[PDB]
């Protein structure tokens, strides 16, 4: 079994600082290249840090959640000339949401 | 360690292996963590290293009384023989970053054949700035030297020789 | 895996055939390897080094011979492996020549002259 | 866990050495009998035993070839 | 933590952002040569004397000199002087004693200052001469091409072992162009009227290709045609319109 | 005293670089001593001695072109031989991190 698992693949990961074969934990990429998660992540303390500097006096709606093909499904529906999702007679998804909504308005 | 030294013998000395100029890569440093006769295998070694920050400084001022289209191909040859200097440094630190239990005497074996380059290309360096040589009798003085005897300064020199020979080859090629 | 399966894999691994068609060398195979089966004789791996040395000078091969040394010193370095002794003694005598006599040539002690 | 896989390692590098000193010597073995091998010297073999039986069983393949 | 835990972890926050670097280490000596050094300048009796550097990791100077080298301006390691980026002598690697560090990244800090100055010349001129624009035209026509190799080496980076002399070696063909354009900057710094401004460099530029008549003729030929661009489509329709025109007096006669 | 420091100076004084406790005060004689342990080290150390004259007389020989290609040929021979020996020295220096 031990020798079954053998013939795994190798680190080709080296440091200067770690000698003598590091396995490796990577590069660590910055704020602007490792997101997807720490976007999020840096999305939801941006808003609790606003929610905080006002004094719980701002409330967010919560601009993310859905997602996009729920948000492109709804914008193509008001469209249409039926209702959005928010409307009825990230943050900056309110105004790019503001723009498409009062076209089908 | 092994890789302080692989700088020290570039271009980028440290202060274990200060620069001098009347003493290259001088180590004096009393070490407990190495051997009292540990420091003349440093000293045998560092010679090499010493040539090779001679030669990049010659090359660097080039593009006082040496001028001429001359020194412009004789410093291009004096690169390429360095270049398997640069492809063996580069071949040592890829090795050690595994196995670091390779000791001095690695480097010592497998750099054995530029300590017989650097020697014997160094008077060649020399003899065009003590005499001054900056025509078209450079070509007899590197074909006087590649005669030669000792075969690793046999085969540089004819790298070079045949970039002399290029640039001859477009005076005599408009001209004609 | 226990020992007794596994000459079986070795029994599947040299021939191609399945284990159920060759039974008779596996049954001549579990003869030889069982009942003598465990180091019975000292170990010493610097006598087999020395021989690995003695086949590549019968090939007249020094540079390997030489490289032979650092792989020997790796082995010791790394040091997972319970016997050195056996891979090495088992390597040397499975040795094929690309292109004498071992009756002047003295071995190991049996441990019969000493108390198992 | 992580030294789990670090001894692994430190074998991962020592069936590379053995598989050179099996090559430099040249055996009509290959890796993966080679495990089965190196498998049987972990709990302790005698060559003198184990080489017999394989000079045994390369002549038991091509009798039927 | 929960935050910051995330943070730390997978950005890197250590000598930018306040967080004493706690990176382990396998020691003894060929990585830990600094502490090596420290100890047995202690032991031999200073006396005393502590060194303050804040201690970086290998790869992330590699990274920052990367984004130096490129021609983007203000990062956090070199301490500037004027606008003159040099080595900063506030950070150690865990080997190398910080003598050879002082050494290369002196090096590499050179390379930083003739880029600075010719991107800052290229940027205060979007805050005419038409022999300017063309020139800083050609000069920028350069810098894309390579910005567009350093930039995807250093995304290279995070797809194994990254050291000094595979990058420094790597960039030779490039640090090398780099030289070039200094001589040619160092006279156009050099400055009345501008037709005299533009062909007593434009001349030099005509001279400078024939002298090495490879990489660099490439290069100096790539900067040649971008600056007579100007002059032959005055002359073209010099020619062709029957009249002349000028923007402010491209030429030394007076017609 | 350790048998661990006279092993790190044998393994000197075969390139011709004097040990901690082994000098060759007399250049002549072979290295002396700085209990049978201590008799085999003279006859360890021969080597070492030869190897000094065959290192200094190419080290001269190879530099002189009033002695031709033929001499400068035999130097070429002789650092190719002693380009093998440290090979050697290599894999005994490694083997340190009993060894007798």
């Amino acid at each position: 079994l031990w020798e079954a698992a053998l013939t795994y693949e190798a680190s080709k990961r080296r440091c200067w600082e770690r000698v003598g074969c590091p396995p490796g934990h990577r590069e660590e990429p910055y704020l602007t290249e490792a997101g997807r998660d720490a976007f999020d992540k840096f999305c939801r303390l941006h808003q609790g840090e606003l929610q905080l500097l006002a004094g719980g006096v701002l409330q967010a709606p919560q601009p993310v959640l859905v997602k996009e093909c729920e948000l492109v499904k709804d914008v193509l529906n008001v469209l249409i000339g039926v209702v959005s999702a928010t409307f009825s007679l990230p943050e900056s998804i309110s105004s790019l949401l503001s723009e498409v909504a009062e076209y089908g308005t | 360690m092994i890789h302080e030294l692989l700088l020290a013998l570039s271009g980028y000395p440290g202060s274990i292996f200060t620069w001098n100029k009347r003493s290259g890569l001088q180590v004096s440093q009393d070490f407990p963590f190495l051997h009292p006769s540990e420091t003349s295998v440093l000293n045998r070694l560092c010679r090499l290293g010493t040539d090779y920050i001679r030669f990049t400084e010659f090359i660097e001022q080039y593009t006082g009384g040496l001028h001429g289209i001359y020194l412009r191909a004789f410093c291009t040859g004096l690169d390429s023989v360095l270049q398997p200097y640069r492809q063996a440094l580069l071949d040592l630190e890829q090795e050690f970053l595994g196995d670091p239990h390779l000791s001095i005497s690695h480097v010592n074996y497998f750099l054995d054949q530029f300590q017989l380059l650097f020697p014997s290309v160094m008077v060649v360096v020399e003899q065009i700035k003590s005499q001054k040589i900056h025509g078209c009798q450079i070509l007899e003085t590197v074909y006087k030297h590649s005669c030669g005897g000792l075969p690793p300064v046999r085969s540089a020199l004819e790298k070079i020789l045949a970039v002399c020979h290029g640039v001859m080859y477009k005076q005599l090629s408009a001209w004609m | 895996k226990s020992p007794n399966v596994l000459l079986q894999n070795l029994c599947c691994r040299i021939l191609g055939r399945s284990e159920a068609d060759v039974a008779q060398q596996f049954q001549y195979a579990v003869r030889v390897i069982g009942s003598n089966f465990a180091p019975t004789v000292e170990r010493d791996e610097f006598l087999v080094a020395e021989k690995i040395k003695k086949e590549l000078i019968r090939q007249r091969r020094e540079a390997d011979a030489a490289l032979f040394s650092e792989l020997h010193r790796k082995l010791h370095s790394q040091g997972v492996l319970k016997n050195k002794w056996s891979i090495l003694y088992l390597l040397l005598s499975l040795s094929e020549d690309p292109r004498s006599y071992a009756t002047l040539f003295a071995q190991a002690l049996p441990r019969d002259a000493h108390s198992t | 866990a992580a030294a789990a896989a670090a001894n692994l390692n430190a074998v991962r590098e020592t069936m590379d050495v053995l598989l050179e000193i099996s090559r430099i010597l040249n055996t009509g073995l290959d890796m993966e009998t080679l495990s089965i091998c190196v498998r049987l010297c972990e709990q302790g073999i005698n060559p003198e035993a184990l080489s017999s039986v394989i000079k045994e069983l390369r002549k038991a393949t091509e009798a039927l070839k | 933590p929960d935050d910051r835990s995330w943070l730390e972890h997978h950005v890197v926050h250590q000598y930018w952002t306040a967080r004493p670097s706690q990176f382990p280490h396998s020691l003894h000596l060929h990585s830990n040569l600094a502490a090596v050094w420290d100890q047995h300048l202690y032991s031999s009796d200073p006396l005393y004397v502590p060194d303050d550097r804040v201690l970086v990791t290998e790869t992330q100077v590699i990274r920052e000199t990367l984004w130096l080298l490129s021609g983007v301006k203000k990062l956090f390691i070199f301490q500037l002087i004027d606008g003159k980026v040099t080595v900063r002598n506030n950070i150690i690697v865990t080997h190398l004693t910080h003598s050879c560090l002082r050494s290369v990244l002196e090096q590499i800090a050179a390379y930083g200052q003739v880029v600075f100055r010719l991107q800052e010349f290229i940027d205060e001129v979007m805050g005419p001469f038409r022999t300017y624009q063309a020139f800083m035209w050609a000069l920028y026509k350069y810098f894309i091409s390579f910005k567009e190799e350093l930039a995807e080496i250093e995304k290279c980076i995070i797809n194994t072992t990254i050291t000094l002399a595979i990058v420094v070696d790597k960039l030779a063909p490039r640090l090398s162009q780099l030289k070039v354009l200094h001589k040619v900057f160092s006279t156009g710094v050099a400055e009345t009227r501008n037709v005299v401004r533009a062909s007593h460099l434009l001349n030099t530029l005509y001279k400078a290709i024939l002298e090495y008549d490879e990489q660099t003729v490439s290069l100096l030929f790539s900067l040649w045609v971008e600056t007579v661009r100007p002059y032959l489509q005055t002359v073209d329709e010099w020619i062709v319109h029957g009249h002349l025109w000028d923007g402010a007096r491209e030429f030394i006669i007076q017609r | 005293i350790t048998e661990a420091a006279l092993v790190r100076d044998i393994l000197y004084v075969f390139q011709g670089i004097d040990g901690k406790n082994i000098k060759m005060n007399n250049t002549e004689n072979c290295y002396k001593v700085e209990r049978s342990l201590r008799d085999t080290a003279v006859r360890l150390s021969e080597l070492g001695w030869l190897h000094n004259k065959i290192r200094r007389y190419t080290d001269q020989r190879s530099l002189d072109r009033s002695f031709g290609l033929v001499g400068q040929s035999f130097c070429a021979a002789l650092h190719q031989e002693l380009r093998e020996y440290y090979r050697l020295l290599s894999v005994l220096h490694s083997q340190l991190q009993s060894l007798t």
